[PDB]
């Protein structure tokens, strides 16, 4: 699958995460800043909200 | 050209030519005014950069200052021309200086640049802040800095000397003061300085006036969208220690001078990983890191300081975009997002209200419910969607502008106030959120004139319009193009303010008047009793 990439200090580029899932990190509560996306699916926290997905590509969005 | 080799203080610089359709321009980028806060010098108050042997290429822009970046919507214009356009580094303290070609011979009127971003982002480099139509449509000198943002900016130990607080206040002082001894280098008058600034920009520029130290460095003041006395722009010595010491446990940081040796030895991203867990509750509009109450850059809190000082001398233009909420709905707001038209349910509004007005009774959130209901048509959808807008764009922007200018234009000041209701055509927001914050600056600086960019012939004009504006309030402190409609004072009885679209100057009454005596008279009276 192709998904978004990128840290806390890097723009959002694309990425061959393939068979893995992909992830979206944000602050779970508001405001809801979007920290992180890449390839896996990661534990997330109290104040980190992570969503996982598979499917269709840029999904991770 | 011999206009492009400039001698200040600490040395040679080589700048360059820049074109635009009216002709040339000087500019000379990236001057270093600070010695770079890196390593033991992190979280200090800066330092002056020190004399260099050689010549300085001010050719092009430096870093941005170490931040977050907004990556809410990956490819979206809206969100990504706010991000930083360089590198990031700690090594960021320096400004830039645009002068007309050729060279002033009589010393001409400075325009300072402070930008906006929260006090987490922001970058004097960035396309909608270039100085070139500016000074070559009215031969201003103009400058912009850098200063520190986030936790390398704004945490704060206070009463320590290891992270004092305010720090990147201070590097904005820092550049001020530079501007005082090397402006006339360019054809500056340093007797004339107005400085002017968007969102935290403008909160900034109002803790300048409200700091001593900082009172010889300027002479005028422009707020646009912003005030140091918004709910979002200060916090107590309470709140920053248990902000800053949380940040430091999530880093592992076990004594406040252990604590900061500590935090020095953190590679810059590992901070930045971290800035948002520390916020208190569920918001919009509201940051991490932030000037604190200390004692020392601020004496007192703003509102204190504004209700006591003496503005006699002053000229102050204060202004707003006509949709201040929308932008930061998107944040958390359920409902809303900028892929469709956010007709929320009046359920989902009245959760929204919880998370746009922050640490309330559940008292104080029916008191905004009934005041920011029509009861008439108390569940349409489009009509829930404007008015959880004007709660968020309400309580942080236009009830702190509006009782600022009041308490100014009572107290000496002379006051101009502006309302700006112009939806750029190029604009890549959805058309529910209107003219959202930060949209009335590309017009301000005349991005329209640039031949590379979309923009209409009205609008090209319009920016000229406004360009002469704010340059005549830079000259005199009064934006009136003498003579023949014009623009009057603001005072706290007429209340009196101006529209700034496509067509002509219409005079208005009232900054959103009757909201504005809830969130100021009404809210702390209940706050204060329940
Ligand atoms: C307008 O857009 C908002 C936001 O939705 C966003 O944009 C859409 C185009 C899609 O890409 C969404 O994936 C994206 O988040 C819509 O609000 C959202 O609605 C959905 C349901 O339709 C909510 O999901 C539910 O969440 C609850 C728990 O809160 C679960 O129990 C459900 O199982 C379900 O997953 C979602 O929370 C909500 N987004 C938020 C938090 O703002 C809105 O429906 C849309 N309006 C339309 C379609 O015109
Ligand atoms: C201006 O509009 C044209 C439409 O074809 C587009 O190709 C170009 O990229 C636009 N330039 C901008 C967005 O400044």
């Amino acid at each position: 699958t192709m998904c978004y990439s990128h840290t806390t200090t890097s723009r959002a580029i694309l990425t061959n995460c393939g068979e893995n899932s992909c992830y979206r990190k944000s602050r779970r509560h508001p405001p809801k800043m979007v920290l992180g996306r890449g390839c896996g699916c990661p534990p997330g926290d109290d104040n980190l909200e992570v969503k996982c997905c598979t499917s269709p590509d840029k999904c991770n969005y | 050209d011999a206009e492009l080799l400039v001698t200040v203080r600490g040395g040679r610089l080589r700048g360059i030519r820049l074109k635009t359709p009216g002709g040339p321009v000087s500019a000379f980028l990236g001057i270093p005014f600070a010695e770079p806060p890196m390593g033991p010098r992190r979280f200090l108050p800066p330092e002056p950069k020190q004399p260099w042997s050689g010549v300085v290429d001010a050719t092009t822009f430096q870093s941005v200052c170490y931040q977050y970046v907004d990556t809410l919507y990956p490819g979206f214009e809206g969100t990504e021309m706010w991000n930083p356009n360089r590198e990031l580094s700690e090594d960021c303290l320096y400004l830039n200086v645009w002068t007309p070609y050729p060279r002033p011979t009589s010393p001409t009127p400075v325009l300072v640049w402070i930008y906006g971003g929260g006090f987490y982002s922001g970058a004097s480099s960035l396309d909608v802040y270039d100085g070139r139509f500016l000074v070559q449509a009215e031969r201003t000198v103009l400058v912009s800095m850098n200063y520190r943002v986030g936790a390398f900016g704004f945490l704060a130990l206070p009463g320590s000397r290891e992270a004092p607080g305010n720090v990147g206040l201070l590097d904005q002082r820092l550049a001020l003061q530079w501007v005082q001894e090397n402006v006339a280098a360019f054809g500056g008058d340093p007797t004339s300085v107005t400085l002017f600034g968007e969102s935290a920009g403008a909160a900034s520029v109002g803790m300048h006036l409200l700091s001593p130290p900082s009172r010889g460095l300027f002479h005028r003041a422009v707020l646009q969208s912003g005030a140091p006395n918004g709910p979002w722009a200060t916090v107590g010595m309470g709140e920053a220690r248990r902000r800053a010491t949380q940040l430091a446990h999530l880093v592992g940081c076990p004594n406040d001078t252990e604590l900061v040796a500590c935090l020095r030895t953190r590679p810059a991203q590992v901070l930045v990983n971290h800035e948002w867990h520390v916020l208190p509750q569920e918001s919009v509009f509201r940051f991490s890191f932030v000037p604190v109450v200390d004692g020392d850059f601020l004496s007192d809190t703003p509102e204190a300081l504004i209700n006591a000082g003496d503005f006699h001398g002053l000229q102050v233009l204060v202004g707003v975009v006509k949709d201040e909420g929308s932008y930061f709905l998107v944040y958390g707001a359920p409902g809303f997002s900028k892929d469709n038209e956010s007709l929320i349910s009046r359920a989902e509004f009245l959760a929204g209200v919880r998370v746009g007005v922050p640490q309330v009774s559940d008292l104080a959130a029916e008191a905004v419910v009934l005041h920011y209901t029509d009861w008439l048509h108390p569940e349409d959808p489009a009509r829930l969607r404007e008015a959880l807008s004007d709660v968020v764009g309400d309580h942080n922007v236009v009830c702190p502008v509006a009782q600022l200018a009041g308490r100014l234009a009572a107290q000496g000041a002379r006051v101009y106030a502006y309302v700006f209701e112009h939806r750029a055509s190029t604009l890549s927001w959805p058309l529910w959120m209107g003219v959202p914050h930060g949209y009335e600056i590309e017009f301000i600086f005349g991005i329209p004139l640039d031949p590379s960019r979309n923009y209409t012939a009205e609008e090209k004009i319009f920016a000229q319009r406004l360009m002469r504006y704010w340059a005549n309030f830079a000259r005199t402190g009064d934006p009136n193009e003498p003579r023949d409609p014009q623009w009057p004072p603001y005072t706290a009885g007429a209340q009196q303010y101006v529209s700034l679209d496509l067509r002509p100057l219409e005079v208005r009454r009232g900054l959103r008047a009757q909201a504005c005596a809830f969130w100021n008279r009404f809210l702390p009276k209940l706050l204060s009793a329940t």
